[PDB]
């Protein structure tokens, strides 16, 4: 409409719009709190890293305020400026707290949006990859459950001049994209945001808190530890089958599934962060320890035995034989029920 | 006067007053951005990252009418500092992680001026796209890796992209080469996207790729087939070396257990089981099972004419039931992935 | 050097055109056909990729001509399928380097074969 | 009331005629800069790199009469690109290896004015300092390491450091958490260092961290414990087993070496012994005396009562001295 | 004379009016660009990645009247940040990876300025550049390693490449110190390159490796042969120390195995098999086979002649192995040498 | 009380007509840059890429007779804003991989001025600078790596470097700033050097640290586990004849821990093509240990496939083979240990 001379009109709006304009000051400074709306679009969630207890998430992060001095009167209600306007206009200094490092995706000239209204309304809009620490606890580690939390704030602007709001409610503010389960070892069970204020050195603060609730998915433990400690707990206690002249025989069985049990306790040393006290998958591979650890001993008893008394000491090969199959059996019915129920 | 000249006072005419704020045709009909890529490579394909990085020279043509000049036939190709000081599409990469114009000795872009207007605009880019792999196949797998162009700030009400040149716009995918895959098609495509702030063009650019299985037959399968036959050497040892057969046996389960939990170190932690995981549990049985094979025949020629007859004729058995059934899950392998 | 050699040729419905590469053919991963006539300009018909399988084609011959290799033996076929009258000249067989600009352009290829003619 | 206008021209005045190149009170007495430190969080604190990393709220107070300002009541914050327009201070970390301050959305600084001219300057700031460890005790080590505060240009005729509050000055060291680490103690200190182009004021703000050894009980000493008992077992299996009483014992021989490599590949090439060095060593030494014990039955029997009576003491002596030499190693490292 | 207000006042005449917008001699014939390299170093050549790392002082020469002055004798040097008040082509490498122009202390950038109105326009980068490479005879190769340098915006019709010098315009080739390779050869190409928008000036640096085997013989083929040849000891070995052969079987088998998964970390996944691979799964036959030899002589021998089978079984294995892996290890080496 | 204004007018007069694009006596005379070093951190040495890394206040001196001026007070600090308004050298290290110019919390650099016009200009930096280093004697050798700089525009006709004070006390080293956990510092050298390159001649400023590796970690890494390798194949020679199975195992799995060994520690350094002096160590002991096994094979053959005459070989070899090793255990340190 008008288009001829609607690109030279505009123009000389934007130019006297923005002439003796001052970024410096918040709009409504003197008189008023500034209170800026915000929204978040999660374009992609993940991946979550356990030994730096750190996860990244993507966003188109939304922000949205009224300044005073931008009303304007012109052919058209809604402009679609270009984001080089965002260094000459004030934007609120919203940070994010649990931020280790992130990135404003900057490519093709920057990844920011910036809308003005005829009521003076601004809608602020940039793309964002979050690395943000999330502190987690790891007693249940194959089992476990996290809440990973997403803050932000202004950094510069206490609560008595800039505050901020979920712009939909709380519920209708952050949106997760069905493509955005970015998760391979995590499945996101949900997400609940609220508000809060904090006190600090430099006055008080209001914050946006957004959490993640995530549930791991217990398949890639169980193939890669549970079933090779489950299996050398078997491979231990086929030993028993074996006549027990065959000393060389029974002996390798014992040595042999103690060292795999020795290097498997080693191995989770790559999927964890340096704790210190033992998880569930410690309690676990500690007992399957001891079971082969006493399916040995019980070789070098009745070797003993029978070599110094020479049997009726066949009798520890028949109980062993039964005994150590259901004592195993009983242990995984009590230890699964233990964590599946938590 | 002098062409020099002519040109330089041509330029700042086209330029002066120029408002690199507003987008051509503001507030008029959507100004069409045509667009076509040039592919240098595929650097690499990660399990591990779920994605993959491509370098490509990527190149936008559109219309400007504040750009026209008259007087000189030729097109203008000007420094690519004049890039800071006119309006380009705001195209983004929506899927990209990690992105950068290659920046040696000057910014890697391009600017060529037209009698008319309009504008060609170009970049040297390497991207590293997020790319979701179904690892189920693996590594009998074929994967969709692709590239979203889309624009961020201007909806369809102000911009359109198209392909220049239809299914032509694309180049280089010819000269993509990497190990593990083989590019079987690319593929073009053009949509609108919806999100609450409007509607907003998009274009992508898909890419199939197959992996190549010679690197896991000598690496994998080779090895668990060869420990396998492995096992086979217990059945014709004489069975009164409870030591030796027994030492094989425990050996080669142990084997067969540290190639199972090795491979998942060089690929993401992914749970689920996956093609090549069943195969090695598959493996882990017989291997497995040929070490029971002794365990009872030790166990009926000590502790139970049985003592001669049974322990004789199992041990017979297993020298072609464990060959023949290792065999028939093997075939069934191979025809349910690679046939089916 | 990365000799070129041609077979096949000859007057005529269909035919098949062979040709074989010796040499450090590393360097130059991709193999292309163009052909000419008397008094007219290169044209470009197709290029296959070692390795890589991948095709491209003129638009003159796209779904009558299909260009194959055999990897092993170091030699490129054209199936010059579903002729027609137009399709006289002489088709060249040449090989492209790595980093090279476009397919479609001859000046792109360095080594190229002996042009064995066709009659339609 | 409307008084938007009022402060513009109020700050314009301000700036108008300023000068970064000349500090505050520039030929008079030095400018009293002083500091807060929030503590957001400390990261891996690494012995392969000699290093910690820290992020934290950097701020800092000076008094710029140049920017004084009597009309408006409000301490007057200003957006961040102010910064660029005034003299801040120099301030630099000394064994800082790489830094940088966060820029999620803007680059997070602050920038607050009062009516009296002071200025308050924040920064949220991650930094990896070098922390050089004393390993003659790992892993039951406690390790000293600081980030050093100092002016670089500014001599102490020119710039005072000074820490706000005193010991009150640094926050949130009582809430952070490390799993390899807990913090003992932190000392803030002000001193001047002197050097060839003259004395510059420091800051120093000090950890001390006490190792977490639940980690390494169950990942080294319990493996290695376990290995050693292990090891025991050839006492009681029959001295005429060769077969059997070797590939026991050498097999805890080779476990021995095995799980010495996977420690010590994954920590810096010190040249020293570690105490858990100390104790694999040791253990090794008894894993690799009970191998040799069966060459020695060996040589006795077929040369028996003898042979028996030597394998009858090694069930008992072994874990005895064994036993006293964990009650030392524990007894020294741990309780003196 | 020359006093520093006539050199400033100078200047300020030669940038004048100055537009970078515009390239030497607009719409005239190109422009002469003579490229000039001095290498510094190859940091590295690696395989996994397919790329080498190169360090090198790049100059450009070229021609632009707009810069020429009088009554100067000198050859102006100029502060580095002229260079972002002059037009300076837009040369790049096609090849690259990832590069940088150095920053330590100031961005190592040099304009010297000539009476005529020649502009030295140098610099110093590090490239990681693509070099694909040919494993298929990986412990003894050839490779074909270059560096691509074009034009980015400018046709041939605008700008035309030329090594100023010929053969001489590379220079510190001579000393480059590779570990793992040699530089056997360079060569410098010059030839214009078309694409749809034209036919743009390039020129192209070519080194041409061949590796040093030291390292393979040290770490791969000599422990393949030592356990090939300790499998052997098999066959001095009584046969009826049945759990003595089957140790030294079993152990010597997983040893070959340990050696692929080292060599399993060294290089990228490739399909095909490489040289090393062909000789490793050569080890492991003869290894493979050395337990199978057993196998049948403990079945032969326990399931008054199967006695005799048994030992002259041992014989002809304590002959034929040692003379089979003689005969397949050389002719595997004459292979890959006179080929 | 007007210090805050004086010096405003007098270096506002001081930057007008003022270019920087100029260096001071660009016509009359050659413009000398003092300059000295001070190491705060020296390391690490990272010999798998042959680079050693060095964190210094780099300091440079001169005099601008443009600068100079008269006030109240001789010399004044002036902000780091200031130092990109006048003209500084552009000096670079010719032999630096990559460098950090710190920024934190302003740009870590140090502009003063005196009143005759003087300049003293300081900058912190951390560099990475390439060291090659020769590894005939990797475990117990010694190196030389150079830190080489000089200006990359000027030649030097028009400016050239000269240590602060000359001597070696032109370059001095922190108590603390030894982050070198695996050498000694020794001693260090200071030179300067005039050199020819294709544009022009320059004048190199040359700082060489002496270091000496430390011999403890390579120790209890690899030789005591080689040594104790080595004498856990020689323990079975105590054991009976008659086990084989037992004997048998010694060797084979000595022999595969001899192989780890092996592989294992030349997985560390920079992948060299040629033996080290660890390497001769490492080698041997698998002759060692080799032969250890075969000197079984040997004695079993000549029993139980063929006694007191030939059961001699047992009881000498308790006694040779320990003798023989310590013996070239001992000539092994001799050669390399007082190198
Ligand atoms: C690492 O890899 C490289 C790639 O495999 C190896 O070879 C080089 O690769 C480049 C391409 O990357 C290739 O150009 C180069 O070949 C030389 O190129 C020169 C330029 O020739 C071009 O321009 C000419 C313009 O006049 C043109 O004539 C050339 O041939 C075309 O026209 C002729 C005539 O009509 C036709 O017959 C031909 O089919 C073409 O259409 C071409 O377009 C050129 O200087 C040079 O030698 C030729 O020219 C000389 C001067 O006239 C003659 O004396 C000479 O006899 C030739 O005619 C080459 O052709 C090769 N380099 C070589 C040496 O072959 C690298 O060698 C390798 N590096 C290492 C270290 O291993
Ligand atoms: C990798 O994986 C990606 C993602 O899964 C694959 O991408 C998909 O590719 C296919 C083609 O192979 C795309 O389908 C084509 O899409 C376009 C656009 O259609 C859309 O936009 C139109 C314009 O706004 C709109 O009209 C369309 O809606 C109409 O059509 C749909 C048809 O289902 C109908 O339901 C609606 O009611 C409307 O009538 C729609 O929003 C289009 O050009 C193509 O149409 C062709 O094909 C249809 C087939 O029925 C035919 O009828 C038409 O005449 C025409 O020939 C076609 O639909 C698809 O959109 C892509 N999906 C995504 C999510 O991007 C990709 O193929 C994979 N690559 C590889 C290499 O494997
Ligand atoms: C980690 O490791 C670091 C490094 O080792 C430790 O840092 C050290 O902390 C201690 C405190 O625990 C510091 O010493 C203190 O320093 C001050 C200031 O003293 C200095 O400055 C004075 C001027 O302001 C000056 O007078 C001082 O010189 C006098 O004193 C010295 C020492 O007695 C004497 O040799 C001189 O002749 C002078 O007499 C000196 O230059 C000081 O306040 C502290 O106590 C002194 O003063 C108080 C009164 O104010 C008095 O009550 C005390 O009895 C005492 O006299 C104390 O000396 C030390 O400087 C730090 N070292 C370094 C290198 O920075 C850190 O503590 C460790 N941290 C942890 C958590 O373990
Ligand atoms: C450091 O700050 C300076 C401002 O003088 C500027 O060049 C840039 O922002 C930063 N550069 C470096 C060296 O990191």
């Amino acid at each position: 409409d008008e288009t001829n001379d609607n690109i030279t009109i505009f123009t000389r709006i934007l130019d006297g719009l923005l002439d003796g304009y001052d970024n410096r000051l918040r709009p409504g400074l003197g008189e008023r709190i500034t209170q800026v709306r915000t929204d978040i679009y999660v374009t992609s969630f993940g991946p979550v890293s356990d030994t730096e207890m750190e996860y990244t998430i993507d966003v188109f992060f939304r922000q949205s305020w009224k300044d005073e001095r931008l009303r304007f009167k012109g052919p058209m209600q809604r402009l679609p400026l270009n984001n080089l306007l965002a260094s000459k206009i004030w934007t609120p200094d919203t940070f994010f707290h649990n931020g280790k490092k992130s990135i404003a995706h900057n490519m093709t000239t920057p990844n920011k949006l910036l809308r003005l209204e005829d009521d003076g309304t601004l809608l602020y809009t940039m793309r964002l990859t979050i690395s943000a620490e999330c502190p987690m606890q790891l007693e249940d580690f194959p089992m476990d459950a996290h809440a990973c939390p997403l803050k932000f704030g202004s950094y510069a602007y206490p609560n008595s001049e800039v505050v901020y709001v979920w712009t939909n409610g709380s519920t209708k503010s952050v949106v997760v994209a069905e493509d955005g389960s970015r998760l391979n070892q995590y499945h996101l069970m949900g997400q609940t945001v609220g508000t809060e204020n904090i006190s600090t050195s430099t006055g008080e603060y209001t914050i946006m808190t957004a959490h993640f609730h995530l549930k791991r998915k217990i398949g890639y433990f169980v193939i890669q530890t549970y079933l090779p400690c489950i299996m050398t707990v078997i491979l231990s206690q086929v030993s028993f089958w074996l006549n027990r002249e065959s000393v060389p025989a029974r002996t390798v069985f014992g040595v042999t599934t103690v060292l795999t049990m020795t290097t498997l306790s080693i191995s989770a040393r790559n999927s964890l962060p340096k704790v210190a006290y033992a998880t569930a998958m410690d309690w676990f591979i500690a007992v399957c320890y001891a079971f082969v650890f006493s399916a040995l001993i019980e070789f070098a008893t009745v070797n003993y035995f029978t070599k110094s008394q020479p049997a009726s000491i066949s009798k520890i090969d028949k109980m062993s034989r039964i005994v150590f199959p259901v004592l195993f059996g009983t242990f995984n019915l009590v230890y699964w029920a233990t964590y599946l129920n938590r | 006067p002098g062409n020099m000249s002519f040109v330089k006072e041509t330029v700042d005419k086209l330029l002066k007053g120029y408002d690199i704020r507003l987008r051509p045709d503001f507030g008029g009909p959507p100004v069409c951005v045509g667009m076509n890529i040039d592919i240098a490579s595929i650097d690499m394909v990660s399990e591990v990252n779920m994605d993959y990085t491509l370098t490509m020279y990527f190149q936008q043509y559109w219309r400007d009418k504040r750009l026209a000049y008259s007087g000189i036939p030729l097109n203008l190709t000007l420094d690519n500092r004049v890039a800071d000081q006119l309006w380009v599409p705001d195209t983004y990469f929506l899927n990209d992680k990690k992105s950068f114009v290659h920046g040696v000795t000057v910014k890697n872009r391009m600017i060529r001026l037209h009698p008319d207007g309009t504008v060609l605009y170009g970049l040297r880019i390497t991207t590293t796209a997020a790319c979701m792999m179904d690892l189920r196949r693996y590594p009998l797998d074929e994967q969709n890796c692709t590239l979203e162009i889309e624009s961020y700030g201007y909806t369809t009400d102000d911009i359109e992209f198209y392909w220049r040149g239809g299914d032509k716009a694309v180049t280089g995918v010819e000269r993509i080469e990497l190990p593990q895959f083989s590019i079987v098609e690319h593929r073009l495509v053009s949509r609108n996207v919806v999100f609450a702030t409007g509607a907003y063009p998009r274009l992508s650019l898909s890419f199939r790729l197959k992996r190549n299985i010679g690197y896991f037959i000598l690496q994998t399968y080779m090895p668990s087939i060869l420990i396998t036959i492995l096992s086979w050497v217990s059945f014709w040892i004489n069975y009164d070396a409870s030591a030796a057969r027994v030492a094989l046996g425990i050996t080669t389960v142990l084997t067969m257990t540290t190639i199972n939990t090795h491979l998942r170190e060089t690929l993401p932690k992914i749970p689920y089981v996956k093609a090549i995981d069943m195969y090695l549990m598959g493996c882990f049985v017989f291997v497995f099972l040929a070490l029971l094979e002794y365990a009872f025949v030790n166990y009926i020629f000590f502790s139970q004419e049985l003592y001669k007859g049974r322990a004789a004729a199992i041990d017979r058995w297993s020298r072609i039931v464990f060959p023949f059934t290792f065999s028939l899950f093997n075939l069934v392998y191979w025809l349910y992935y690679v046939n089916s | 050097q990365v000799q070129l050699v041609e077979s096949g040729g000859g007057l005529v419905g269909s035919l098949r055109l062979s040709c074989a590469a010796s040499g450090h053919t590393f360097n130059y991963p991709i193999m292309g056909w163009f052909r000419q006539a008397p008094g007219k300009e290169r044209e470009f018909v197709g290029a296959i990729s070692w390795s890589g399988g991948s095709t491209s084609y003129a638009d003159s011959v796209k779904d009558r001509f299909t260009i194959s290799r055999d990897n092993a033996k170091n030699t490129v076929y054209l199936e010059m399928n579903n002729l027609k009258p137009e399709d006289t000249a002489v088709y060249y067989c040449a090989a492209k380097g790595r980093y090279s600009g476009g397919l479609y352009y001859p000046t792109n290829y360095d080594y190229w074969g002996q042009g064995t003619q066709v009659t339609v």
